[PDB]
């Protein structure tokens, strides 16, 4: 007997937080329009895949060797042109560090090609790697904290639907590449933030 | 985590193995407390203290042999997690490279 | 001249209490939703067959050799995560005991193979056995009341159709089976209880 | 000059009530339900056909050699599991007792194969039968009176049609057969009785 | 219609022809009111008193030979007209046969 | 330069009072039904056609050799089951009697064969004929004023329409039947009438 | 139309043709007023009285050579037009195949 | 370069008064009722064409070498059986008189071949003329004021279109004809005067 | 336009060109006024009167030679613009061939 | 069912047949109220406490050879059925194999 | 790494205030209308392109060699029939001048061929030109600032998008060209203007 | 921006470079105010003072050499930007071909 992925349908409800996506932009969002955030789910060989098409962005961010698949996203604008993204997938069935790639291509403002390139180290235990490519030079910071212990009190879950978080430090991840001249600074604000649930699956 | 002892100085440790081997002449080396304010920075070996915050203004010494930050004078507030966060400053890139968390109860 | 089946219909109004199924499950479902069980019912070649969906769980129950058809089923959440199924078919024309199969598989929370597969055999006179397996870890216990001479009380009828139940004890049947090193325990609290009738047939 | 039928229609206004068919059952109706009953109607060959579907029974009843058509039905249900139905045709034309047949075959509850088949003979002037078949072992009851003198107080007409009925006592008829054990009590209490017009021609 | 004369003794025959010419012996033989209450009740020959109404309670006697119920103690109220229903019982099923109005007057 | 007849349209508005059809029944109708009659016309070489379906009467009739077509009618019922028709054609071109057929063909109730034919003639003038057939021995009376001087009183016409009728004597037409030993009685009571515009044309 | 004169006797023909040259043994011949109250009434060639309106009960002759009815005692009231209605009665069906319309003023 | 005529389209707002058309019948119109006029527009080989159903009429004019068409149409009923047409086109791009052709064809009431057919020679400056011919005998009067100097003041103009018509008396025209006893009489009287719109174009 | 002086004696010309050459035997000549009274009504040569208007009834006089209307005793009402108009009468119907508009200021 | 008698000592046996043959060492026995209060827990023939209700706390003894529990002391509140359940604990899962209701009657 | 151009979407929000054009006409347009101007954008082979239907012209403007397309346009009535329009691209990528083509044709009211056609050089720094074309009678004046420093008070932003203007005066252009006798006077009054974003793209 | 000194007499120059070494005699050379308000217009060569507003009336002179205006009399009031404006008159269109905005601070 193994331990399996369960099957796809249309509307889920049991969520495991699995990601914080903190891309900061050097363009004008200044707050989270609902209905705005539209994802694209897929689990095509072991590999979750998630597609964001919001705030002037795309996110494709894929995972490897998993046993989950994406299931939801919450998109927020923080102060100084921040964006955060929680993901949210079906259940942890490894305690394994996986490897992750984004892709934030730049939808309008600043667009173009590949602005970056590069393979972040996780940053606590150094087990995984971020594959992350950034398409326009829209993008100040970027965060990605996978498997977070705290989820944001600005969020708030759907009553019908039910939340699950990691609790051990063991398994959190870190990544993060700035490339402006400020020491952190991709961290939200977490002072007046909204989020909105993403449209599609 | 990693804990320190009470009132006369306090040491928090980055703890990096450095597996790549690389210099300190590249790389952000930084500390920040559990409200995320900054109490020390090392840029390329040279201490920045324009982010760091006024209430640990020049109370905070670096070692770089053994990669320790030392808060002196502890008062009764700073019983919270600190984090200390080492970049790799790369000109296409700056990017976060070790990331860990120490506690401190005084 | 025989006694027979009666013809299929879109909207059957006498209904016989055939099953009381108390399947327990691990993880978290906090109350009844309203027009959240879906049946689909057969009857080839004197078997009566209902799938049920809902509340994370698929339940494929079959009963061999009847002159019975799966007409109607209500669902309901009780406290500890028991979800407990009521069962309806047509009209009890004989007096035998039935073989019973149930398949109860994992649509989501813990999801996998055959985790459990066995015949369970009745409690009361031994006469029929329960071909009970279980897809996924998801399920802590099971209990199965054929014809029982109670409803529950928290289980409302609609007032345009008809019910009757078993009387006698003679008829009655339990099934059971734990997986947790608890004695008993899948029974329902009966305190906070609410039923929904499932959709479609 | 001959007097013949009327063409067909889609809504006729001229009723003649034809027929009082009083099956009694074994299983409960509690009261008469609104758009419950579903009639046909056909007129082939000089034979009226009437397909009565409601209350768990069907009735195809048939009358031979007659210059009327099935126009209208309205079924009630009385005290004691008793259903009253009331047939109207449209006019008659002719002075001679003709030939019925019914079928009662149960629907629903108590159902199987051709339990009776019986020619009831006319029970004032001897001039008819009906030759009856019940496929079920739902029925206690049959009392058809063929041309009432009486129409029941509890049924009203729709205002926009008009009613006639028979006058004479040489044109009634009289056909009854019981399966229980007790004299008569087909007839219907006739104290809380409420018809409903059946639905479709 | 049959009628009967004044408060000595009422004949209501059921005038069956037996056309059939079968026997009294499997024939359910009884007799009604207007408001649908049971007179007498000969079931296979034996006269049944059970759902004889108490009104007509030990009031009515039977004659097989003219198939006639005498009616006694004529009173101001049974004015009505009163039914003779025949059923010829079989084991499949009791199917009537025959039924007959008379009238009544005192 | 010759007058010719107006070009058919959807909605004629000028009307012309040409006949008074009056056809009394022996079959009960107790009230004019709004929305009830149904007309449909034909101008086909010459010959002006209305076929008049309502009250359990269809009326075809014809008139010959002019040059005027049906564009209206209004159906009406009087006390004692007098049907009485206002038939309104465009305009009047020619001063001259013309030849009238109708066809009485009874749809409901008393319905048969051709009970009646013949040619009536024309009562003030002698000039035309009608040749009237009545299929069906529903007809008590029939009375037809062809080009009357006065309208009933009870006819309300259209606001948005504009009606006209004859003012001369030599142009009036009577024709009239009856099957019933009664001297006329054909006429209306005109007490407590209501007229119905048909629907079509 | 045709008119009469003042308070001595009124006569109003009908003023029939007769083209088909019928007889007046199977014809209705009959008048009325103007509110539609039978005159007379001449069914077969006797006169029928049951229909006449008892306003003219008893008032009017008729004359069947000159097929002429004589109103008698005229009043200031029956100034109205009176018509006249000639039926062909047959067993088919009966038949209306005159009418005329006369007026009357005193 | 030259001045040309502009590209059609559906929905035109710069109007110009090109002429009043003023037909008087001899069958009761007794008001103006919304929504009855009917226009089609056509400008083929340079000859503006607008047909118009209403009130009885069917107006056929054309307008030959002109680089006008024709684009608005507002109906009118005066007393005395009296029909006001205004008609609007695009712009006046050349000073020259145009030669008219009106087709008056009589819809309803009196109807028939050409009863009239001529040359309306123009009253002032004689420049241009007006071949009309009349279909039907429903005909009183024509007055046909081509280029007018005064808008009739019970016209009211769309608050989102703008008008525009002839301020010089060398351009008007005047065409006329009676085929009734009576001196002029075809004017309006302006007392009690209401226009209504055109429906399509 | 063209006008006349003062309270003498009003001249208002047709000024037909006549280009047709046709006679004033088949010929509708009137004048009238800005309200629409007519003033002179010449229908073949013979002048009708039926519609003129009784404010200029009996006041006007015509010249045929000249094609001339003078209004007689000007008032200080009738300054207003007047115009005549020529028919054309012919059988299959009256055809307008001329108009014309003057003015008169006293 | 089976009942037992007044105030000494009750007697509730299972009846179990034992048609498999099987041991009590592998073999989970014990005994419920009608309000579901367990009375007493053989896990594989060691008397488990922990699951017995505080009211039949030191109450009830049990005998393997007759399959019977003996329960002392009997009140008058505890005039409800009695069911035994006998699960048979397989490592895979535990599987109910038999029950059984008495009543008991004070 | 290359600075392109952003992708085509339905809905842009981050617009940049390219130009200003101000037709002056000489027919009447008396207010701005709500939902009257319509755009059509094209980006084809590195020209922008936008064709503008409204207010009686259609205004074809094309930029050469560019890295943007026009993405919005509002339209507004002045005083003294002045056209003023609003033109809004994505962003602005290069800081260099870009050659104009504007063809203004008109619609409605005075309509012709080409009136005008000619290269009206930039009057700040000389760098570009304006290919402009009239294709009609129907202009007085037109006015284009390319890139202006200052937004028109009088136009208000949707509040969902985001809006960006150049604030250099190296960037700036100005191209103007009279065909009245009046020295300036394209400007518009500035006093009571009102601003309609144009409809599709 | 070109500026101007204080109260004794401006000097705001056009610098037109002209490029294509066209005369004034076919040039419409003017200046406005940011108000836009006319200073002065030269049309061909000749100054026109139609639509110089009243408050520079008689005030501005203009040399042609230098294409310079000299406005007198400096006030408080003007201190904003002036820019001129050079459009080439074409008898088909009138096209501007330089403006230039320079400052005034008194």
């Amino acid at each position: 007997y193994k331990n399996t992925i369960c099957p796809p349908r249309q509307d889920y409800r049991y969520w495991y937080f699995v990601a914080e996506l903190t891309i900061g932009v050097n363009y004008d969002i200044n707050s989270t329009i609902i209905g705005e955030c539209h994802m694209s789910e897929s689990y095509i060989d072991r590999n979750a895949n998630i597609v964001l098409t919001g705030y002037g962005l795309k996110i494709n961010m894929t995972i490897m060797d998993t046993d989950q698949r994406f299931v939801a996203a919450a998109e927020g604008v923080g102060k100084d042109n921040k964006l955060s993204v929680l993901l949210f997938t079906t259940q942890r069935l490894d305690k394994v560090h996986h490897n992750i790639s984004v892709t934030i291509t730049c939808m309008e403002m600043n667009c173009g090609t590949t602005k970056y390139n590069s393979d972040l180290p996780e940053s606590i235990h150094k087990s995984s790697s971020c594959d992350i490519t950034i398409n326009g030079s829209c993008v100040t910071c970027v965060n990605l904290e996978t498997d977070p212990t705290k989820i944001n009190p600005h969020y708030l879950h759907p009553k019908n639907k039910y939340l699950y978080h990691n609790s051990e430090y063991s398994m959190r991840g870190s990544y993060g590449v700035t490339f402006i001249d400020e020491l952190n600074q991709c961290l939200l604000d977490i002072k007046e933030l909204s989020y909105d649930i993403c449209y599609r699956e | 985590k990693i804990q320190a002892y009470f009132n006369e100085t306090a040491d928090l440790p980055c703890q990096f193995a450095n597996s790549q081997n690389q210099s300190l002449s590249e790389l952000v080396v930084f500390w920040q407390d559990q409200e995320n304010l900054v109490l020390n920075e090392v840029y390329l070996g040279k201490e920045k203290f324009d982010s760091v915050h006024s209430k640990y203004m020049g109370r905070t010494s670096f070692d770089s042999d053994s990669w320790t930050l030392r808060l002196h004078n502890l008062q009764i507030k700073d019983k919270g997690l600190y984090q200390c966060i080492i970049h790799h400053k790369k000109p296409t890139g700056m990017i976060r490279i070790h990331q860990m968390n120490s506690e401190l109860s005084v």
